[PDB]
């Protein structure tokens, strides 16, 4: 049994026609303290996978050791490491899940709540969670914290079902996913203007953006509301 | 008298250890490898016996890695160079885990050094029948 101290806020995703897109902001709180802010939250394993985790960073870090370690263990008596036999989208999570729910029944949690992005060798799309408790779900839109409140019915506005997946493009669901970034700009306290997005594409490839910005923000009504109810000036 | 020759940690009365020259007959009687080093690398090469038609070309990988910047290749008993590189791998990830830095090649050597040496001091333990080229590039 322990207790978070350095945190990370939401990790939001979709999946569309082609491919998924992930994204993270880049904060590392210490309570109500805003202490790091050069903190990739995005662990791209391979070429065709992307891990997003939120939560404890010192346990985010444990993890990224070991997503390290399994490629390295993979291409060890393997001739098709990069081909064939490389590693799956789904052979990471599976991974994660098993470690997530082994350390919950030992009572010493990873507190962590992970998104594993990616697309399979065949083309599907591949996006799942997994949490401290190893709980695993699949949805065409997913979120972790904050953002399964904001960003979820925003998202699910663009693919509500499993049909609407092939009726959108890459430009639309990018638009959604930096839309949901803002507005979890707007209304989360634990959260930073600056970002990383990457998408995972059957045609072409990872794409890894960093240093991204929430821009396009409303704030020029805040000088028409003065007092709390009855102050006029 | 005689018999020295029977067990492994046992001296001779000329200080050698025969179980471990024993062990570099079977070296010789293997295939040949070699090992090259370059102005800025390593390049390991080795020989493969084409026993029949049969041997699927390009399967039978001899040449081995460990972590990602180490090659290992090594000559005689096939089976007893898997073992050492097994346990140079778990103790490439060791040194990862602690020093946050992959393992230097020199410091990788003592390792299996140290490994190998090991089994050169029991009689309940067999030397290693492989002599083992390995390396690769580092911080230096």
């Amino acid at each position: 049994t322990q207790q978070p101290i350095v945190t990370g806020t939401s990790v939001i995703s979709m999946k569309y026609d082609n491919g998924v897109i992930i994204a993270a902001d880049n904060l590392g709180s210490y309570g109500s303290l805003l202490r790091f802010n050069g903190v990739e939250r995005l662990i791209p394993v391979g070429d065709n996978t992307v891990v997003g985790i939120s939560g404890d960073i010192s346990d985010m870090q444990h993890i990224e050791r070991l997503l390290k370690d399994l490629v390295t263990e993979n291409a060890y008596d393997n001739p098709l490491a990069d081909a064939e036999e490389a590693l799956e989208p789904s052979y990471i999570f599976e991974y994660l899940a098993t470690v997530m729910y082994q350390r919950r029944s030992k009572m010493n949690p990873l507190w962590n709540a992970i998104i594993v992005a990616g697309v399979q060798s065949n083309g599907d799309q591949f996006l799942r969670y997994v949490n401290l408790l190893g709980v695993t779900y699949s949805s065409p839109t997913l979120a972790t914290g904050f953002g399964a409140h904001m960003a979820n019915p925003l998202l699910r506005k663009v693919v509500d079902r499993e049909s609407d997946i092939p009726k959108t493009t890459v430009q639309v669901a990018e638009e959604a996913i930096v839309n949901a970034m803002r507005v979890l700009y707007y209304r989360d306290a634990r959260s930073s203007r600056n970002f990383s997005l990457a998408i995972i594409d059957k045609n072409t490839g990872l794409t890894f953006k960093k240093n991204l910005q929430v821009e396009n923000m409303k704030w020029d009504f805040a000088k028409d509301i003065k007092g709390y109810g009855t102050q006029k000036i | 008298g005689t018999g020295y020759d029977l067990s492994n940690s046992v001296f001779s009365p000329d200080g050698r250890n025969f179980q471990v020259e024993y062990a570099v007959k079977a070296v010789e009687n293997g295939t040949t490898s070699i090992g090259i080093k370059c102005n800025d690398g390593v390049v390991f090469a080795v020989e493969k016996l084409i026993t029949s038609k049969l041997l699927v070309p390009q399967k039978n990988v001899k040449i081995q890695v460990v972590d990602r910047h180490i090659g290992c290749v090594y000559s005689g008993l096939i089976p007893d160079g898997r073992h050492l590189v097994n346990r140079g791998r778990e103790e490439a990830a060791s040194f990862k885990k602690l020093y946050k830095t992959p393992i230097p090649i020199p410091a990788f050597a003592d390792r299996l050094g140290q490994y190998v040496q090991a089994h050169t001091l029991y009689n309940s333990v067999r030397p290693f029948g492989v002599s083992t080229i390995f390396g690769g590039v580092d911080k230096n």
